[PDB]
RNA sequence: GUAUGUCUAAAGUUAUGUGCUCUUAUUUACUAACAAAAUCAACAUGCUAUUGAAC
RNA sequence: AGUGAUCUAGAAAG
């Protein structure tokens, strides 16, 4: 059957919501429905390095790789994700987890990477603060040297046209 | 933007195995360069053809005409002379008056040869040849307990593959020719058996 | 890289010719001309300019060429 | 092999026949090759076996250029200093110019963004670019890279050129500067196009007047003549040389500009692994070409008028004549050359010959050329576009004429400059024999009939302007108008475009491409399209094609299941809000009449039609045509002269109050007054050209290049067709019975909005990521289009399709549909 | 979506509940082995654990 | 004797190759150049003339 | 276009030395081979300047 | 004062 099927076969006697009820009851014991991580694809985001074996890992080389949802949420809201590789040379286990906060990643385990609610709370209020709101003759003498430089060039330039037409 | 000493390097080293038509490969390792910078690199200053030694007098004289004769065209003119442009504007005015991290990186890149999936294919014969001895270990051990297993032969990819132990597989015997072959064709056999015994008890 | 070759040698015919043909229908094998045919047997001095005063065979330095270059490059 | 096959290949895709895509992109690569190895071979000859230009014709064409010069008592462009009044403003033009690119882009690569650095620096920083530029004016003579990259026009391939941001910004300065100081100092006499005053469909209005307007023109009765000549300056551009060019040069601008200049063109060109340097001819590409290119045309415009005759026409210096006037009839009428005008590399000239000089004329052609067999005939261009009954008649006395004004004219420009060839050329005499003027300008194709040669003074529709003898105020001939044939087929090359860069994507992204185009073929050509039977025809497959998008995205192109509310629909309503051009009915008539004599409009061919038979509105409908733009411009700004001056003897305000109902008419509109950029737009001089010239330097240019909102004002508005589509289509109680609507349970459509009117995208963080690009337009999804639409998509009605029901409900679909 | 998200779908997972009831058919490998060994009273199945110990070990 | 083949384009093993691997005018511009030189010279000198 | 590879269940042993019950997606949601060439619709109808202690 | 001229249509794999 193709990709875009839009019917399955369901056998006569079946009643969706008792089959769900006893799926749901069956899905307690199997193996696969109760492993702590999901697999998934994904690239990984910054160039790291290994910690074991010193092996550079650049930046968007794709990984099979391990998803956990966190216990703790970003502001007891937001869902953090750890997410877990293993290094191609020596399949030592590296792992990173999602910065929500900072719309970023942070590192974990077995890698480096190259280059508190109440609080947090406190400090979007300040941040908010500077988002609203966006040494006196040290700036006037900045503002003296600023235009003598100034003028002074348009004299540099004529010396250099000067110059010009002498060489020609 | 100024070019280090240790950037030079790199990329003199990065064309030795890249070539000069692969500057994406060059810059993926000057971190701070993109590859149009890094062409430019090479062939104004790094490329050893340049011919950046003192002008003689008849240079100087060949120069100075010919800025005359195709005034301002200085590309033109440098490839005329065979030398550098730049030099060329400098001599006709002249005559008229935490990195180390980066270096390991190139290092590491320049040095590995194999590629990503030839180094995968050495890591499985790696763990191929760990499950062999594996199994080989684990049968002598239960030799030497005396409950004698015997080694499990690969399993068939197909249907009609081919053990390459039970027969000679394609056997294409020598044409029978004028000369008797008895004596040593038995001399032969008495070898083959003597070995077989010999393997079996002394290993 | 090592799955990316060139071709050294051929595959030979003479493998095919050592087992029989099994049995399926082409389409362009069905029958077709099924017969045989058989044979017989004063303003114009004002100006500075004025009068007043093959083929080869390379194909990009042909002229059909040259032409072709000034009508679809522009 | 390899060269046959790309042959080929380009000819399949010029065709229209099949080709894959990745086929038309291989063919732009192989092509691209091509054209480099040969202008490689070219520019290597030409160091080999020398300059075309011989050392006579160089001495004898400066002599040209300084006696014109001196004649003019130009006085040449200084170099600009740090003190210069205007620097702080040029250098805001040219930022703001080159900002104009990557405001409306995403795709931002590395030097894109290293571009909005510099560009961002230069605004904090005005008097350290001043500096940094003139400096670099000054000093630098050796330059990077110039990559060169060619863009699939489905017709031919055109060139781009990819020049440093750093040195992109000092050549838009010395660009900006350089033209503002050439129209202080009138460098560029009148006839030089484009100009800053006139759109290109204004410049084939005031030229058609022109022709008209001049005295004795029509009269044929002792045997007179008129002849138009048009031809292109070929190879203009590649057959610069640069000493001839700096030396040529050095006449206008400073020493320091013209080796600034010179230097900058000689650069390497690169395209992935080829590489040579630009050693012969003007890189296109270059900010400041086009002062190159119209300097270097004033030099062939001198050389085809001659000293005399262009001080005629450009009229004394001090006081110099306004574009096709003369100072009197007396200078008029004193030379054959009546009119000239060239824009870019198109020249245009009108002769008009006495009887006599004709004859004389023409028996120097046939002496050094006799035709014992009447040959000439064959090969003489004329245009295919009109009948056989009103294109030229190949009269002997008139194709002779016309072979001998191309003949005197040919010769009077080296072939070292320019190539012009009579199979590039065209030549329409009118005379006793001949009774249409005829003549292809800016996409316009143009046929001129006097009413004295009227056999019949028909009343005509829109497309058809009446050229008024302003001696009398009186109509004295008409002008036909048809869109040219390679404007047709670059259209469809643009829809074309469209439909291959457009798999699987978003149905309103498409739509919104469909209406830029229809719209700016709709606002440029006007009423030129009416008369343009297969303009039509290519309009109505576009428009189909481009729903076409739509329903194979939708994997069925089943008729019934996409009605025109699902297309023509605005957007906040739900639908994609195409604009339409093609339910309109086709004029038919019989071919060979047509080929033969005007037809007229005998019988009408079905557009595009729907079961669901609707009167969609047209965009022609919106749109006011040229002629009645331009006739009520002349009013508006008569009206606005006199009271401006009743408004200066006041000495107070020429009140908003006083010209509103004016204030979005005219040709600039009159609102391009009050605008308060007035003050910095009035230094930008040479921005037509300029915006031109942009095709060279940028992928993926403007359709609008023709019009500046700056300058010209807003000159359309189609605000009307949205409402006027929804009445079509049977008011939005109509509209929503076809949608998903009632599923919803909301009572009425009023106060309903898509958007969920979220504060964050006016978030200082969403500003900082997102800085490039302004935000206002927004898509529909494919999937909530689908859903919103389904009871008319998946409607029961349909001609075939598998009845089958979704699981666990009574839904049914007949067929599959994606997404749904 | 992958094997493992196709196998854990309803109507497989009623398809195992209804061949484990209409003929004895289970793969234990499925499900999680006991942690208790006494909770299990059948012969047959305990053995069948004892089968996964062993091919685990392995 | 055929040379060992070194791509500038290609190296499929890798290898670090030696460096130095992988890396007259016509008399017509002189003659141009030297008339448009005289052709300014008259130009000056024609006007630095009339002037007086 | 939702990769793919290896493994094992084998056989016992081949002879000698049912409850309750939340649900307005409260999902750890998963896949990227697919496509990317976006600009018509903009923008108001007229431009600003302000306060030092004490002898 | 009205004669007529009427294209389409969907599934798979990639
Ligand atoms: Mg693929
Ligand atoms: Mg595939
Ligand atoms: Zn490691």
């Amino acid at each position: 059957s193709e990709r875009k099927a839009i019917n399955k076969y369901y056998p006569p006697d079946y009643n969706p919501l008792e089959a769900e009820k006893l799926s749901r009851k069956m899905a307690k014991k199997l193996k696969t429905m109760n492993k702590s991580h999901a697999s998934i694809r994904l690239m990984t985001p910054f160039s790291m390095r290994c910690l074991e074996c010193n092996e550079y890992i650049p930046k968007s080389r794709k990984f099979n790789g391990k998803k956990e949802l966190l216990k703790e949420k970003y502001l007891d809201s937001i869902k953090i994700y750890r997410l877990t590789i293993s290094c191609p040379r020596c399949a030592n286990s590296i792992a990173f987890r999602t910065d929500p906060g900072n719309s970023d990643y942070v590192m974990e385990v077995g890698g480096v990477r190259n280059y508190s609610i109440d609080e947090t709370l406190q400090r979007l209020v300040r941040e908010k603060e500077m988002e609203q709101n966006e040494d006196k003759m040290d700036l006037l003498e900045k503002r003296l040297a600023k235009i003598q430089q100034e003028q002074e060039d348009d004299e540099e330039l004529e010396n250099l046209r000067k110059k010009n037409l002498e060489m020609s | 933007g100024v070019w280090t000493n240790v950037e030079d390097q790199i990329l003199k080293a990065a064309v030795q195995k890249y070539g000069t038509h692969q500057w994406s490969k060059v810059a993926s390792l000057l971190q701070k360069k993109t590859a149009r910078q890094s062409e430019l690199r090479w062939n104004e200053y790094l490329n050893p053809k340049l011919n950046f030694t003192e002008f003689s007098k008849e240079e100087d004289a060949q120069l100075l005409d010919l800025a005359r004769e195709l005034p301002n065209q200085w590309r033109t003119i440098a490839d005329m002379m065979a030398r550098p442009a730049q030099v060329c504007v400098e001599r006709y005015n002249r005559l008229l008056e935490e990195e180390k991290e980066m270096l390991a990186e190139a290092r590491a890149r320049l040095l590995n040869t194999q590629g990503k999936k030839a180094t995968r294919k050495i890591r499985e014969r790696m763990l191929e040849e760990s499950k062999r001895i594996a199994e080989l270990q684990k049968r002598r051990e239960l030799k030497q307990a005396g409950i004698n297993v015997a080694i499990k032969k690969p399993k068939k990819k197909y249907g009609t593959d081919i053990d390459y132990n039970e027969d000679i597989v394609y056997e294409q015997a020598p044409m029978p020719g004028i000369y008797d072959t008895s004596t040593e064709d038995r001399q032969i056999k008495k070898k083959f058996e003597q070995f077989e015994r010999k393997v079996n008890r002394k290993g | 890289t090592t799955s990316h070759r060139p071709q050294l040698e051929a595959r030979s015919g003479a493998k095919a010719a050592a087992y029989t043909p099994t049995g399926i229908e082409h389409a362009r094998l069905l029958p077709g001309h099924t017969t045989l045919k058989y044979r017989k047997f004063s303003w114009r001095k004002g100006t500075a300019f004025g009068r007043h005063k093959g083929y080869i065979n390379d194909m990009t330095k042909s002229e059909y060429h040259q032409e072709f270059l000034h009508k679809h490059v522009r | 092999a390899w060269v046959s096959a790309a042959h080929y290949n380009r000819e399949r895709i010029k065709r229209g026949a099949h080709v894959e895509k990745t086929m038309v992109k291989k063919n732009l690569g192989r092509l691209t090759r091509l054209w480099i190895k040969n202008e490689q071979e070219r520019q290597r000859q030409i160091q080999k076996n020398g300059p075309e230009i011989t050392p006579e014709e160089a001495t004898t064409i400066f002599s040209v250029m300084v006696e014109w010069l001196e004649s003019r008592s130009f006085s040449p462009i200084p170099f600009p200093p740090l003190t210069y009044k205007n620097d702080t403003k040029i250098l805001v033009l040219a930022l703001e110019d080159l900002k104009d690119v990557y405001a409306s882009k995403v795709r931002l690569n590395a030097s894109e963004r290293e571009e909005l650095a510099l560009i961002e620096e230069a605004y904090d920083n005005p008097h350290d670019t001043l500096n940094r530029i003139k400096k670099y004016l000054l000093t630098q003579r050796v330059f990077k890279p110039v990559d060169i990259t060619m863009m699939e026009n489905y017709q031919n391939i055109s060139p781009v050129y990819s020049v440093d941001p750093l040195e992109k910004i000092t050549d838009a300065y010395l660009d900006q500067y350089l033209w503002y100081e050439a129209d202080q100092r009138k460098l560029f006499p009148n006839w030089i196009k484009p100009s800053d005053s006139e759109i290109p469909p204004l410049l084939v209005y005031k030229w058609t007047q022109g022709i008209n307007n001049l005295s004795e023109i029509w009269d044929v009765s002792r045997g007179q003549s008129a002849v138009l000549l048009e031809t292109t300056l070929g190879e203009m551009a590649e057959k610069i040389d640069f000493t001839l060019l700096n030396r040529l040069l050095r006449l206008i601008v400073d020493p320091n500009i013209a080796d600034y200049i010179t230097a900058k063109n000689n650069v390497v060109i690169n395209f992935k692994d080829m590489s040579h340097v630009n050693k012969y001819g003007l890189i296109r590409g270059l900010k400041f070409a086009s002062f190159i290119f119209q300097y270097y045309g004033l030099v062939i415009d001198l050389l085809l008028l001659g000293q005399e005759r262009a001080t005629d026409l450009a009229g004394p210096a001090n006081n110099p004549n306004e574009f096709m006037q003369f100072k009197s009839k007396e200078v008029e009428k004193a030379h054959p050359i009546r009119l000239y005008t060239r824009y870019l590399d198109r020249i245009y000239m009108l002769f008009h010959f006495e009887e006599d000089e004709g004859e004389e004329l023409t028996d120097e052609y046939l002496a050094e050329n006799p035709d014992p067999n009447f040959e000439n005939s064959i090969g003489y261009n004329n245009r295919k576009c009109w009948p056989k009954d009103s294109r030229m008649r190949l009269i002997r006395q008139d194709v002779n004429l016309g072979r001998a004004v191309f003949w005197e004219i040919q010769s009077r420009v080296p072939t070292s400059l320019t190539s012009i060839k009579w199979e590039n050329a065209f030549v329409s005499v009118y005379s006793k024999n001949n009774p249409n003027l005829l003549f292809s300008m800016c996409g316009f194709e143009v046929r001129i009939l006097p009413r004295q040669r009227m056999e019949e003074v028909v009343s005509n529709d829109e497309g058809v302007w009446d050229l008024v003898d302003e001696r009398t105020k009186q109509r004295t001939a008409k002008a036909y108008l048809k869109v040219s044939e390679e404007e047709i087929k670059k259209f469809d090359s643009r829809i074309r475009g469209i439909l291959m860069a457009s798999g699987s994507t978003t149905f309103t992204k498409v739509a919104a491409k469909w209406n830029t185009s229809l719209i700016s073929l709709f606002t440029y050509f006007r009423e030129a399209i009416v008369a343009t039977e297969p303009l039509l025809d290519i309009l109505v497959k576009g428009e189909t094609r481009i729903q076409n998008r739509v329903k194979l995205g939708l994997n069925s192109k089943m008729p019934t299941r996409f009605p025109p509310a699902v297309f023509y629909t605005p957007k906040e309503l739900g639908g994609l809000g195409m604009i339409s051009a093609s339910h309109i009915l086709i004029p038919a008539s019989d071919l060979s009449w047509s080929k033969q004599t005007d037809t007229g409009i005998t019988h009408f061919r079905a557009g595009m039609t729907h079961e669901d038979e609707k009167l969609i509105p047209t965009i022609f409908r919106y749109i006011t045509t040229w002629e009645n733009e331009f006739l009520d411009s002349q009013r508006v700004w008569a009206e606005y002269a006199t009271k401006r001056q009743e408004a200066i003897q006041q000495n107070r305000r020429l009140a908003f109050e006083e010209l509103e109902g004016s204030w979005d008419r005219g040709i600039p509109r009159i609102s391009t007054l009050f605008q308060r950029d007035r003050h910095t737009l009035a230094y930008d001089r040479g921005h037509r050209i300029r915006r031109e010239f942009k095709q060279y330097s940028l992928e993926r240019n403007s359709p609008f290049w023709w019009t500046n909102s700056h300058h010209d004002g807003k000159l359309w508005n189609l605000n009307a067709y949205r409402t006027d589509v929804i009445q079509a289509l049977g008011g939005i109680e109509t509209i929503l019975e076809h949608t998903l609507f009632k599923g919803t349970g909301f009572n009425s459509w009023e106060g309903l909005f898509w958007e969920k009117a979220s504060g964050f995208e006016d978030s200082m963080q969403f500003k900082k990521l997102t800085h490039a690009q302004r935000t206002g337009l927004s898509q529909i999804p494919n999937r909530r289009f689908t859903l919103w639409w389904s009871p008319t998509i998946n409607r029961a009605n349909v001609y075939v399709g598998f009845l089958v029901q979704l699981d666990l409900t009574g839904i049914f679909l007949h067929g599959k549909i994606p997404t749904l | 979506s992958r094997n493992v998200d196709k196998a854990n779908s309803v109507l497989v997972r009623f398809q195992e509940q209804q061949a484990e009831s209409a003929g004895g058919y289970k793969d234990y490998s499925r499900y999680q082995r006991p942690r208790n060994v006494s909770k299990v009273k059948s012969i047959k199945e305990a053995n069948e654990w004892k089968r996964q110990v062993s091919k685990e070990i392995k | 004797k055929i040379p060992a083949a070194v791509s500038n384009w290609k190296n499929p093993n890798g290898y670090t190759v030696a460096l130095e691997r992988r890396v007259t005018i016509n008399d017509g511009f002189m003659k141009l150049s030297e008339a448009l030189e005289n052709a300014d010279k008259k130009a000056r000198q024609e006007i630095r003339s009339k002037m007086e």
